[PDB]
């Protein structure tokens, strides 16, 4: 998962 | 604000893929000269620029049966299809100038632009 | 020997999303307490081990409408149908509970997963 | 395009  | 799973699309569309190799949920049956295809409408219809149209269409988004036209290669259309379910595009100097002609109809402008530069480089 | 389109997953994605919003192709709604979304099966059974039993079952596979359990919370489903459909997941403080409950319930895994992690810092 |  990450910041988009 | 919403996070994001780096992986997600790629995981859909792997299992969209198992779900055609096993003919799960398939709904239109594509013929090309002799050759039958089953695939799923809302594939097609996402990965080219001709589904797109056809499915669209208010008579046509009701066929289970779509015939291309004669001057297609089937091969040319199975690595298309391929390319379509996976991202991945077997491009062979045998198999260049079909998979660029079946792309330019199916209108499929990234795998066209990858033929060209292909060719040129040739 | 194939070569590889990056961004295709991501654009079949996108293009799939935008099917959804002008609800072209939909062929199922998930009802949810009072409140109906509409969907592609493929889509559902793709991103969830849940749709993927329901949508493989001989019988259930024809349905047109499915009724979720009356624990599931809508705006739960509401945000996880669009993370199915974009990698995105709108998870706050304030629905971070319904959130999960609602991954657990469709079965996706990575979902739980980021909800266990944020819920566990806090 | 890359070499996946
Ligand atoms: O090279 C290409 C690939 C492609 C895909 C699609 N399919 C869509 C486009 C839009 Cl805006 N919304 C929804 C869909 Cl399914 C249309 C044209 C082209 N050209
Ligand atoms: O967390 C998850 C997400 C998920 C997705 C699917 N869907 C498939 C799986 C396979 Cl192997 N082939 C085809 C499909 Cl559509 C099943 C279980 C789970 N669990
Ligand atoms: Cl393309
Ligand atoms: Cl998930």
């Amino acid at each position: 998962w990450v910041i988009p | 604000s919403c996070i994001q799973f780096t992986r997600h699309a790629s995981d859909v569309l792997l299992n969209l893929n198992r779900l055609r190799s096993r003919d799960i949920l398939t709904d239109v049956v594509i013929v090309v000269s002799r050759e039958q295809f089953r695939a799923h409408k809302t594939v097609l219809m996402a990965c080219s620029g001709l589904f797109y149209s056809i499915f669209t269409d208010q008579l046509k988004c009701n066929l289970s049966v779509i015939n291309l036209d004669p001057e297609i290669n089937p091969e040319g259309f199975c690595i298309l299809l391929d390319f379509m379910y996976t991202s991945r595009l077997n491009l062979r100097e045998g198999n260049i100038m079909a998979v660029m002609a079946t792309a330019m109809y199916l209108q499929m402008e990234h795998v066209v632009d990858t033929c060209r530069k292909f060719i040129k480089a040739s």
